[PDB]
């Protein structure tokens, strides 16, 4: 009548990516446990870009779009920054946001890369990801022109805006042979081996299982390189857990409301 | 600025010898002589001292202690006649 | 989880039943114990009160224990008014025992409420009433009261002298009402108020239930209020003289013991002597054991100096006379406690004519040993321990009469059936300790008696061997003849425990007498499981094999000496080899192997020096004359090859010194028997250095007299002793031979090479700290800055500072202050570039005090560099005393440094 015991083991790790499984678990905790790595891990990139002044040739909408989509380390600074929206203070304050300022002026003949090494930071704990292997492009600038803004950077998460999504992608299955048999093969040959799959050169296909339930999840998740996977992982759990917090609490107001 | 308040009982010129010790954490003392005009006298041989101690430095992470403590002199040397008491500081960085 | 589980307890005590109701309530203390947090002890307590005033009356007792059982906790209340008025809401129920249980709980919060007009009020109207189980609550919480506040207690002695002195309540609430009185010391006019009570108080009720109670809490008020002592010990005295109650004299004893015990100083030369008078006239032996013991506790004490101290001869004194008879009467208790007075005042007071007193304690010592030798009951020996401590202390206070006694006890060796034997060694250990013509001669005796232990006991042969054993080496001076088989034999055919040899081994060990050591502990490698013992017992072996050989050493015959030091070396390093095997995460011998391995050290170093010195003739004078003119030799005064390698020796001997220091402060947990030893070895260390650097380098420099007193027999140990007289010997010499030749060291090396052999003389004593250790006391020191999981290093934005937040717990083993208990713990914080003053600019210390057992210290360090940084913090406890005591784990932390590239810019540009 109570939860199983989760258990989960990682298969091996890396800068660029985790991949793991989770076993006695049910299906729809492990389709949550996903979608709040897509949706509720927030992490900083730049929200607010005001331009001094532009004459690239992308007009300016275009650069305040491309800055919004850089990533930014945001290794554990994210917890001590506090929503802007929730935020009471004059506009940003250094707890609230952080700031971000370039300059640049092309004078040399050949055209110059206006690049992400070129954005000033004010706290060091962030920085573009490719800073802290080529560059981020931004904008090219023929001789003349220059391209001068401050930008403030703050922490949101994926349901804002898909700018703030770290998990570039992440890969989700279970059953790689349809022993519960959900899906169904008209011509089982056809198909490829899954990359998990145990089953002989010959049968290429599971029997069925009379009786059983997903076990066994598989889960893959690719780093955008704001954060690292593992902190990702546990931050996702972390604020999932403060959700179910709050859900509680507020019902249980309710309750004492009702009675 | 601190306000500092203390009651000296039984002290011969107190004016001219008390003084207030603030103790940094970082193991820096600082010594503040009180104004003449900071010790009101409402009784006999038992006076009240009220004035302000100026704090600063530069930014810490967290909070720190500063140790308040006042100080007797004599005519070279200094005795401490009280129990030092602990403050809360916290200097955050300037903003925009 | 801290909030999660009051929760759970919270739905418990909303459960319906008072069966859940009651195990909820009862269920705190293991909460409170288990999170101290404030908020949680706060938020506790407010439920308690609720469900105490409204409870079934029971679930109100359960709150009344837990009040009772966790007071520590109560201070740490913020919110006391609401707590307060839920308790005290139900001292209005009209029920007689619901106002009984809440008395109890206001006395059980005196600490946090002890100026509530109020609760005054209720109790001094609750105190006269008609409610039997109420009035005995009320009294309760009176006395707690009276204690922490003032103007409550002057209220109720009034209101106490009134309800005493009318005819009301019984004789049975009489008596509890009276210990109230106690706590009349908050003010000289209270304890004046309550002595004039008093007066009255026994005369108008001379009862002896209530003379027992009222004098015993009136003598605790006389303790308590240190005006009118002279005044209750002489009510005590008349008490003892005239009232014939047994019983109301055995009190006046119990009492005046206790005050005699608090302070005795104050009493007066005529309170001794009626006392004195009163114990002779009593014919009774109960109430005369009763007022010799009090009389020895006196005697001990300073009274005795005032007692005999003149503006009528000491044997004209009483006292004298009452000592004597009872050295001899008949009662073996009364005996013990007479030959007491007689031993301290001997030891302590000094006057002509007591001299005879000596002999006549000193004989009856022997009667009282005979009279102890074989009773073997729990009395018997309870009076035998008695008497051998006052032979103990005659013996060391008085050197003069240490030979007198210790034939006599050898004498009673032979009488002693077996049981008294154990404490008679012990005595006979203690006392040969101190001089050794207490040791040398009685040699034959001892093992006489040693042989016939095998038959003459079989129930505790184990004990009495081991200290028979322990005796006999300390006799032994030099080494063991044939009657070292006999024993090797006596515990073979003898039951004989591996336990047990190795105790004797280990004591065979501990006074020098090396040479039985090898052999037992021989017999006990062929033993034990572990591998870790093992290899312990085979280094002690080979440690003490090694010390044998260092003791065939012959005097003035330096080509021994070489061969000699090193095969004993070739036998430590062995032994360390060993050692450093047997140590494990538990227990890591740290002192037992940086002790031994210094003495390598040590002895390499003397190694090197008596070389060296044996080159002087090495064709030394060759070199200097070819390099330069003899005469105005510009190398040196009569320049030689060995002055680099004198120059070399005299600073590895003062390293070597420091280390000893540094294992000194290091150890501070042995007694201060190791610690003395250690100094002792640091101490022929910088003798050596001394020497050679005053007598062979500039000695006119040096011009230094020993003008210092010197030999006093102060040492608490023969080797000691012996150390001592090996010092004076080498300074008495160097002293003379200071000037007589030039430093060309024509004569010196002879003078340096008899220093080495006498220091190698005296074998060693491997001391108690090494076997077995007591007092583990250890700092755990859990810094708790930005946490770093792995050795990866921190960041700080380098323009603003650091906060470290140093965590220290200080935790005890065994007894926490057997010998030296943590004063202050002295926290010093340093840091260093990792990657290269080398940046010390950050360092500092903090002396922060545990008041509990707990202390943190905010650190902050300033730093403004690239380079990663090192951060160490050392502990260096200090004792009362005041002393570094160099301990503490030490521990690292990495912190790397990163600035803005808002600034790099910044920099860059400028
Ligand atoms: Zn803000």
């Amino acid at each position: 009548p109570y939860a199983n015991q989760p258990t989960v083991r990682i298969t091996e790790l890396t800068d660029e990516n985790v991949k793991f499984i989770i076993e006695n678990t049910d299906l729809a905790v492990a389709n949550s446990i996903r979608r709040v790595f897509i949706a509720e891990v927030p992490i900083i990139a730049i929200d607010w870009v005001q331009i001094d002044a532009n004459s690239s040739v992308l007009h300016d909408e275009f650069i305040a779009h491309r800055l919004g989509l850089i990533p930014l380390t945001s290794d554990d600074i994210v917890d001590k920054l506090q929503y802007s929206r929730d935020c009471t203070c004059e506009e940003f304050c250094p707890e609230c946001s952080v700031e971000f300022t370039l300059d640049v002026r092309c004078n040399e003949d050949q055209t110059r890369h206006v690049t992400s090494r070129d954005l000033i930071s004010n706290s060091p704990r962030v920085i573009p990801v490719t800073s802290r292997q080529d560059d981020i492009l931004i904008v090219k600038l023929r001789k003349g022109q220059e391209l001068r803004l401050r930008a403030y950077a703050k922490k949101g998460f994926g349901k804002e805006h898909a700018k703030w999504n770290p998990t570039a992608g992440v890969a989700f299955e279970y059953d790689p042979d349809n022993a519960l048999r959900h899906t169904v093969y008209p011509k089982p040959e056809e198909w490829p081996k899954s990359e998990y799959s145990e089953l002989d050169e010959d049968e290429s296909q599971a029997p069925y299982d009379p009786n059983g339930k997903p076990e066994r999840f598989y889960y893959n998740v690719e780093s955008c390189g704001s954060l690292r996977p593992e902190t990702i992982v546990l931050s996702a759990l972390s604020g999932l857990k403060k959700k179910l917090s709050d859900l509680q609490t507020q019902l249980s107001h309710e309750i004492q409301s009702d009675v | 600025a601190l306000d500092v308040d203390a009651t000296l009982e039984h002290v011969q010129d107190p004016q001219n010898t008390v003084k207030v010790q603030v103790l940094y954490p970082d193991g820096q003392a600082q010594m503040i002589h009180p104004k003449p005009a900071d010790f009101r006298n409402p009784g006999p041989g038992r006076h009240r001292l009220i004035t302000q101690v100026y704090l600063s430095h530069t930014a810490w992470t967290e909070a720190c202690q500063v140790e308040v403590r006042l100080l007797l002199a004599y005519n070279e040397g200094t005795i401490p006649f009280s129990k030092p008491v602990k403050v809360y500081i916290m200097p955050k960085p300037a903003r925009r | 989880d801290a909030n999660s589980a009051l929760m759970e307890l919270d739905k418990g005590l909303r459960s319906g039943k008072l069966g859940e109701q009651c195990e909820a309530v009862v269920r705190f203390p293991r909460l409170f114990q288990k999170y101290p947090f404030p908020i949680l002890i706060n938020s506790a307590f407010l439920k308690l009160a609720d469900v105490f005033r409204v409870g079934n009356n029971f679930l109100r007792l359960c709150v009344l224990k837990v009040t009772q059982q966790s007071e520590k906790h109560l201070e740490k209340i913020l919110n006391v008014d609401e707590f307060v008025k839920r308790i005290f809401s139900v001292i209005h129920s009209n029920d007689p025992v619901a106002r009984a249980i809440t008395l109890r709980m206001l006395g059980s919060l005196a600490s946090i409420i002890p100026e509530r007009k109020n609760a005054h009020h209720s109790i001094r109207q609750s105190l006269d009433s008609h409610d039997n189980v109420e009035v005995e609550a009320a009294v309760f919480a009176a006395a707690n009261f009276s204690a922490q506040s003032k103007d409550f207690a002057v209220g109720i002695c009034n209101k106490i002298s009134e309800m005493i002195q009318g005819l009301a309540t019984p004789v049975d609430l009489k008596l509890k009402l009276i210990p109230i009185l106690q706590h009349m010391h908050h003010d000289a006019i209270l304890a004046s108020s309550a002595r004039q009570l008093l007066q009255q108080l026994v005369t108008s009720y001379p009862s002896t239930k209530m003379v027992i109670v009222s004098l015993h809490t009136f003598t605790l008020l006389a303790a308590s209020s240190l005006v009118d002592t002279p005044k209750q010990i002489q009510l005590l005295l008349q008490y003892l003289k005239n009232d014939p109650r047994k019983a109301v004299k055995r009190l006046a004893i119990q009492d005046l013991k206790l005050l005699a015990n608090k302070t005795p100083h104050t009493w007066s030369r005529e309170n001794i002597q009626a006392l004195c008078e009163c114990a002779l006239q009593t014919p009774y032996d109960s109430l005369k054991l009763g007022m010799l013991s009090v009389l020895s506790t006196l005697s001990g004490t300073i009274a005795i100096k005032h007692y005999f101290s003149i503006v009528s001869s000491p044997r004209s004194s009483d006292l004298v006379k009452l000592a004597q008879e009872c050295c001899y009467h008949n009662n073996r208790g009364i005996a013990a406690h007479g030959v007491r007075v007689l031993t301290n005042i001997t030891v302590s007071c000094q006057e002509k004519d007591l001299l005879a007193l000596e002999q006549d304690a000193v004989f009856g010592l022997e009667s009282l040993l005979v009279l102890c030798s074989q009773d073997d009951s729990p009395g018997a020996q309870a009076t035998l321990k008695i008497a051998l401590n006052c032979m103990v202390k005659l013996a060391k206070g008085r050197p003069h009469l240490s030979q007198s006694v210790v034939e006599t006890l050898l004498t009673q060796l032979h009488s002693a059936q077996d049981a008294a034997r154990i404490l008679m060694c012990h005595c006979l250990a203690a006392i040969a300790m101190q001089l050794p013509v207490l040791g040398d001669g009685m040699l034959g005796d001892l093992m006489e008696l040693y042989k016939v232990i095998g038959r003459s006991a079989t129930d505790k042969q184990q004990e009495l061997l081991v200290s028979l054993a322990t005796v006999i080496f300390v006799a032994s001076q030099k080494a063991l003849s044939v009657e070292s088989k006999a024993v090797i034999k006596q515990q073979l055919e003898s039951v004989s425990n591996g336990w047990t040899v190795y105790r004797i081994a280990r004591q065979a060990s501990r006074m020098g007498n090396h040479d039985m050591a090898k052999e037992l502990y021989q017999s006990l490698l062929t033993q034990v499981a572990s591998e870790h013992f093992y290899f312990w017992l085979n280094s002690l072996k080979e440690f003490s094999h090694a010390e044998q050989c260092l003791t065939g050493l012959q005097e003035e015959n330096y080509s021994s000496a070489l061969s000699c030091i090193a095969e004993s070396l070739k036998f430590y390093h062995k032994g360390i080899a060993s050692l450093t095997a047997a140590s494990t995460p538990l227990n890591p011998l740290s002192f037992q192997c940086e002790f031994v391995k210094l003495r390598i050290d040590l002895l390499q170093a003397f190694s090197q020096l008596i070389c060296t010195c044996n080159s002087l003739k090495t064709s030394p004078p060759p070199a200097i004359a070819t390099t330069i003119a003899m005469t105005l030799g510009n190398d040196l005064q009569r320049c030689g090859r060995i002055s680099n390698q004198m120059k070399q020796s005299m600073e590895e001997f003062r390293s070597l010194a420091s280390r000893y220091g540094d294992l000194y402060q290091a150890s501070f947990d042995a007694d201060s028997a190791t610690l003395r030893n250690v100094e002792l070895q640091q101490q022929s260390c910088l003798l050596i250095s001394h020497a050679i650097e005053a007598l062979i380098l500039d000695p006119e420099s040096a011009s230094f007299q020993e003008y210092g007193s010197t030999g006093t027999a102060h040492a608490d140990s023969e080797y000691e002793r012996r150390m001592m007289s090996v010092y004076n010997h080498v300074l008495e010499e160097v002293e003379s031979l200071n000037r007589k030749y030039t430093p060309v060291s024509y004569m010196h090396t002879a003078c340096l090479c008899n220093a080495i052999i006498a220091l190698l003389k005296v074998p060693l004593s491997f001391q108690r700290y090494f076997f077995q250790k007591l007092q583990s006391t250890s700092i755990k020191l859990a810094l708790s800055p930005s946490p770093r999981n792995p050795a990866e290093p921190i960041a700080v934005q380098n323009n603003q500072q650091l906060a470290l937040k140093v965590e220290g717990v200080v935790q005890h083993g065994s007894k926490p202050g057997l010998f030296r208990k943590i004063q202050s713990v002295c926290l010093n914080v340093s840091s260093t570039l990792q990657s290269k003053i080398d940046n010390m600019t950050n360092e500092m210390e903090q002396r922060v005090e545990p008041h509990n057992d707990y202390f943190s210290t905010q650190f902050l360090l300033n730093f403004a560099i690239l380079g990663t940084h090192n951060i160490t913090v050392e502990s260096s406890v200090k004792d009362a005393n005041g002393i570094v005591w160099k301990t503490g784990p030490r521990t690292t932390i990495f912190v790397k440094s990163l600035e803005d590239p808002y600034s790099q810019q910044i920099r860059l540009q400028q």
